[PDB]
């Protein structure tokens, strides 16, 4: 896993992240990892929590 | 909106960073880094009959004793660095300085 | 009386007491 | 017996999470951001004191 | 290629103390561990099927 692809195309409005820290998610190890998709509303993005 | 949803836990695991390996010690203190699981302490072979299932060992306090290498499939015990209280036996200053 | 025959030399009743009464690493 | 149980109560206190996210310093120094780790020991120390 | 041929009986019996795992895949000697896990109960009230 490498993230810097993910900053790739990065204009983020959003990148939030609860239980690890972004900057050091190179330096960890990760399992059932699952990765999810869908489109909301521009006010429904607070809601994602 | 696409959210990942690692978990985390003290587990060997499959997606890991690209950080490079390193070559193991034996008999030395030195801190080590198991897939995301930090320690320092004396890394010792193993006579426990560890299944093939199991990846680490926790002794009866819950603490990592052993564990099995990734890229090496090696039983290791993990053995805290040597430490202890320091004592200061000296008579007056005012006799003597030596201690 | 102590027993010279034990090498602690206990006598035997105070053998019997410190024989009736009776995880170390994970404290220390 | 008294004093081996205290003593085996005091070392199980150190597996209790005591509101943080995870019982182990270790993780939670490597994992998050200064910011939050400092609550996060916080948390552990008061417990632990 | 279907075809019905087995015909089945039942039985009910006292499943006693089996059906015990290891619920994890840690290495654990001489200790005591409390799990809470999907475990058949002791003394089940089991059924034999023929
Ligand atoms: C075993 O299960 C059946 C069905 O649940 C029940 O009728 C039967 O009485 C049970 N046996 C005992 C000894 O309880």
């Amino acid at each position: 896993a490498d993230y810097s692809v993910i900053y790739n195309f990065a204009p983020f409005f959003a990148f939030k992240c609860y239980g690890v820290s972004p900057t050091k998610l190179n330096d960890l190890c990760f399992t059932n990892v699952y990765a999810d998709s869908f489109v909301i509303r521009g006010n429904e993005v607070s809601q994602i929590a | 909106v696409v959210v990942l949803s690692f978990e985390l836990l003290h587990a060997p695991a499959t997606v890991c960073g690209p950080k490079k390996s390193t070559n193991l010690v034996k008999n030395k203190c030195v801190n080590f880094n198991f897939n995301g699981l930090t320690g320092t302490g004396v890394l010792t072979e193993s006579n426990k009959k560890f299944l093939p299932f199991q990846q680490f060992g926790r002794d009866i306090a819950d603490t990592t004793d052993a564990v099995r290498d990734p890229q090496t499939l090696e039983i290791l015990d993990i053995t805290p660095c040597s430490f202890g209280g320091v004592s200061v036996i000296t008579p007056g200053t005012n006799t003597s300085n030596q201690v | 009386l102590p027993d010279p025959s034990k090498p602690s030399k206990r006598s035997p009743i105070e053998d019997l007491l410190f024989n009736k009464v009776t995880l170390i690493c994970a404290q220390k | 017996n008294h004093n081996a149980q205290a003593l085996n109560t005091l070392v199980k206190q150190l597996s209790s999470k005591f509101g943080a996210i995870s019982s182990v310093l270790n993780d939670i120094l490597s994992r998050l951001d200064p910011p939050e780790a400092e609550v996060q020991i916080d948390r552990l120390i008061t417990g632990r004191l | 290629q279907c075809v019905n041929l087995i015909t089945r009986t039942q039985s009910y019996t006292n499943s006693f103390t089996r059906g015990v795992y290891y619920p994890d895949k840690v290495f654990r000697s001489s200790v005591l561990h409390s799990t809470q896990d999907l475990f058949l109960p002791f003394f089940s009230n089991v059924t034999w099927f023929h």
